[PDB]
């Protein structure tokens, strides 16, 4: 809804990628100590879940 | 006279146990200390009324202030400001908590004050070690003895903690997720331990 279209380009309904998806080094945001400081004020459950995506 | 703004003069005993592992590094283990001085100088230290000391555990203790001892206060600051940084690869809170419980606290001449032990674990302890962890707490609560476990980093041993708390009425633990929330909490802390003020 938020697409600009210009006079050489002109915008087209994006959708959802059509594809489908052990590292888990993601989980570094929740388990090494220096990641952790920040979990008092930015909930890190976001971040390690786009991560596992 | 309070430094700043507190002095919590009254009969106590109080001992630390600077965790020696290495998960806390040595900048960490700096803060710690850094804690340990800024707290107890806002504390009535002498043996009248407060008893301080500081037990660093490496798989050992490493007792550097004794509560038993009597020296200046400004002399106290420079020992726990001059711990040094065992830096061991494992901590053992079992060891602590016997050598506490059998040296330390097992010669009871001073009922005025109470118990309390600030276990400031930074790193899991095996389970292999972990065989006499509740008879060690059990045996604390039988000598009259307040554990407060604080969970300082994130690989901090959490299944310990609120187990201490679960055998005991004022076992209460601050779970922190690094050294930093410790001078955040500095305040509460002391206000939580001179809330069981033995007068």
């Amino acid at each position: 809804s938020w697409a600009l279209s210009s006079g050489e380009q002109w915008c087209e309904r994006a959708s959802p990628p059509s594809s489908s998806c052990l590292w888990e080094q993601c989980q570094l945001l929740k388990s090494t100590s220096v990641f952790a400081r920040c979990h008092p004020l930015v909930d890190p459950e976001p971040f390690v879940a786009l991560c596992e995506k | 006279p309070p430094l700043h703004d507190f002095y919590c003069s009254r009969l106590l005993d109080l001992v630390f146990l600077l965790d020696g592992s290495s998960r806390l590094s040595e900048a960490e283990f700096e803060v710690l200390k850094a804690f340990v001085v800024d707290m107890m100088e806002r504390l009535r230290i002498s043996q009248k009324w407060v008893r301080v000391a500081v037990v660093e555990y490496h798989d050992g203790s490493h007792a550097y202030i004794g509560l038993k001892d009597r020296k200046r206060p400004s002399e106290l600051r420079r020992i726990a400001s001059q711990v040094k940084y065992a830096g061991s690869q494992v901590a053992s809170t079992s060891e602590v908590l016997k050598y506490t419980l059998f040296q330390i606290f097992s010669k009871i001449d001073r009922p005025e004050a109470s118990r309390i032990t600030l276990l400031l674990m930074a790193s899991q302890e095996p389970q292999r070690m972990s065989r006499n962890f509740v008879r060690y707490v059990q045996g604390l609560k039988k000598k009259k003895v307040i554990v407060i476990p604080v969970g300082i980093g994130p690989h901090a041993n959490l299944k310990q903690i609120r187990l201490i708390e679960k055998q005991a009425p004022e076992n209460k633990a601050f779970v922190l997720s690094s050294v930093d929330e410790l001078e955040q909490q500095r305040d509460e802390i002391v206000s939580y331990l001179c809330d069981l003020a033995p007068e």
